[PDB]
């Protein structure tokens, strides 16, 4: 009823890109220094 | 004095520029890359690659074919790019020679490298080169044969064809079951170039030799609940109609009533205009109805009432292969059944492959439409094996457009090399060293086919070589021991079209990158 | 892709987003997509 459980080229030798960048290179080395 | 290397600075944050030395360097070393990574898959001893993914699926692949592994691959290198773009392009145009033309475009750029550290202006380089290409192609030419008039010999240079294209392949272990199965497929077709008509079908499980190519076709739908699963002549009416509360087109209607008994009533009507489209259907004298789109459960109770088999929700491809299998047409009204021409077949039933039920048609009418159930014991090996099946169907199609032929196994390479050097011995200037290393680069393929197997490379070509100055211009590399042999005996025969194709892609990308002298790249959005 | 609501099948697969007669859409990453044809219409 209803109730239930419900409910390559490695070697580069960088030569004159070093040079150019040189003055930030400097400029970040002070202040790190 | 230089853009990037100037006081002053012209770019923006992360753009750069590549002069002489640098762009040339990046280039050659980006197309010796691509084309050592795409060898050693070369001829019938190349051996496979696998391809992980490093998205989030890690998708696995191991594949020989060279433009899947060069599409599948991360690649910053624009000479590079240029090679991936050559090579999809080559797999576009015709099945095979993706690798070849690889390879060869590499070998190019390297003697083009090799000259420009001799000294060799790179525009000299290029006219030797055209010169040589058209000689090539003119010796390529004239070493065609053709047999499409003869259907013994065509079909046998067909056999032929398909095996030297499966040599490679995972598919070499069956390749004579294959490469038949693989004719008759593409014989099939009638000469029609539609590839998209063979239906390659994947089931895990069974062995490769279990493959087979259905004598009918195959329909990986489903049938409706009281239809019947059998039907002897079968009379079919392939249709591409909504039958899903099929509304009428005119979008800016609507019911508006002043009572529900209205609204019972117009449904009512909708209910009867189905069964009135199932009844003008039912008229043209039908046993099977496959609709490109779904039929809903009113249409298909219509049906299983009628008795008539309805098979539902085969898309574009699925209606056109039954089309093309059966001989109906694909009706969208059935006012005029006169006007309507209905697919024949001599048996619908349902088939156990694996551990699902497919519709099989027997003894279909026309048959221009094929199925190939393919087995294997691991998805890799099934995709691996419908690539190559899809290799030599494209080839075998190419054939059949195309019945000229010409000779592998470096037979073509080596003429075509023969040619360019008879023609750079008697050219004056630094063109006749870049005529040389053309030959070299067209040399040099068989070669690497030869390194492949493990014989002895240089011998087996220097043989090859002389054998071709003498006159034996037939004379191959016979893979089977590592021999020289007739190409024409042994039945290592390839398209004309894809070898020309090889070489021309080859060439004209080897111009492209060598015309370059300096890569700018812009800043990168990242 | 689009699903048909009422049988709960895929009736064709083809995008941050897109927009729609039921027939025609545009999606955006345009790319305008008639269903009569199951191809891509406008770009
Ligand atoms: N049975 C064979 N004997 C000799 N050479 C073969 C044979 N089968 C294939 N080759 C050579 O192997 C080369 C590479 O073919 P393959 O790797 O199948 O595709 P792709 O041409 O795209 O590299 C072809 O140029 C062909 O000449
Ligand atoms: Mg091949």
């Amino acid at each position: 009823s209803s109730s239930e459980d419900e409910d390559a080229g490695e070697g580069i030798s960088v030569n004159t890109g070093p040079k150019g960048v040189i003055n930030d290179w400097r400029r970040f080395k002070q202040l790190e220094t | 004095a230089s853009l990037s290397l100037a006081p002053v600075n012209i770019f923006k944050a992360g753009a750069d520029e590549e002069r002489a030395e640098t762009a040339r360097l990046t280039s050659f070393i980006g197309a010796i890359a691509i084309g050592d990574l795409v060898k050693s898959t070369l001829g019938p001893k190349g051996m496979d690659k696998i391809l992980l993914s490093s998205g989030r699926d890690a998708s696995l692949m191991v594949t020989n074919d060279g433009a899947t592994i060069l599409k599948n691959i991360g690649v910053d290198n624009p000479a590079a790019k240029v090679l991936v773009d050559m090579s999809r392009v080559q797999d576009d145009e015709v099945g095979d020679g993706t690798t070849s033309v690889t390879v060869l475009a590499a070998e190019l750029l390297r003697e083009a490298e090799s000259l420009i550290a001799k000294k060799i202006h790179p525009q000299t380089i290029i006219a030797g080169w055209r010169e040589a290409t058209k000689a090539a192609r003119e010796a390529l030419l004239s070493s065609a044969v053709d047999h499409g008039s003869d259907e013994v010999k065509f079909r046998q240079d067909l056999m032929n064809i398909a095996g030297t294209t499966l040599s490679s392949k995972l598919l070499t272990h069956h390749k004579d079951h294959f490469t038949k199965l693989a004719v008759e497929a593409v014989l099939r077709l009638k000469g029609s170039g539609n590839l998209e008509a063979i239906h390659i079908i994947k089931k895990l499980g069974g062995s490769l030799a279990d493959s087979y190519l259905d004598e009918g076709f195959l329909l990986d739908k489903k049938i409706g609940v009281n239809q019947p699963k059998r039907i002897e002549n079968a009379k079919i009416l392939i249709a591409n109609t909504g039958m899903d509360t099929d509304k009428i087109k005119i979008f800016g209607s609507r019911v508006r009533v002043d009572s529900t008994a209205k609204v019972a009533e117009i449904e009512h009507a909708e209910k009867e205009k189905m069964k009135e489209k199932v009844e003008r259907i039912l008229k043209h004298g039908i046993n099977c109805f496959i609709n490109r789109q779904l039929i809903y459960n009113y249409p298909e109770q219509l049906f299983g009432a009628a008795g008539v088999m309805a098979i539902e929700h085969a898309d574009f491809a699925g209606v056109e292969r039954l089309a093309l299998v059966t001989g109906g047409e694909i009706a969208s009204t059935f006012d005029h059944p006169e006007l309507v021409k209905l697919g024949s077949c001599k048996l619908i039933e349902e088939v156990m492959i694996g551990e699902d039920k497919l519709i099989h048609f027997s003894g279909v009418a026309l048959g221009e439409a094929c199925t190939i159930v393919l087995r294997g014991a691991t998805q890799q090996i099934l995709d691996e094996a419908e690539r190559s099946l899809h290799d030599a169907l494209c080839v075998l199609a190419q054939t059949v457009k195309d019945s000229r032929t010409v000779y592998g196994g470096g037979c073509s390479e080596m003429l075509m090399a023969h040619a360019v050097t008879q023609l750079a011995n008697r050219t004056p200037g630094k063109e006749a060293v870049a005529m040389e290393s053309y030959a070299k680069a067209l040399r040099m393929l068989p070669t690497i086919i030869a390194d492949n197997a493990g014989y002895d490379s240089a011998d087996l070509v220097a043989q090859l070589r002389a054998a071709h100055s003498e006159g034996n211009t037939t004379a191959g590399l016979d893979m089977r021991e590592g021999t020289i042999g007739d190409m024409a005996i042994l039945g290592i025969t390839e398209s004309f079209q894809v070898k020309r194709q090889v070489l021309l892609s080859a060439a004209e990308a080897a111009e492209v990158i060598l015309r370059v002298d300096n890569i700018i790249k812009a800043a990168p959005r990242k | 892709a689009l699903w048909d609501v009422e049988s709960g099948q895929l009736l064709q697969s083809f995008v941050l987003c897109l927009d729609l007669t039921g027939n025609t859409f545009v999606s955006g990453g345009a790319m305008v997509w008639d269903m009569r044809s199951g191809q891509c219409v406008q770009a």
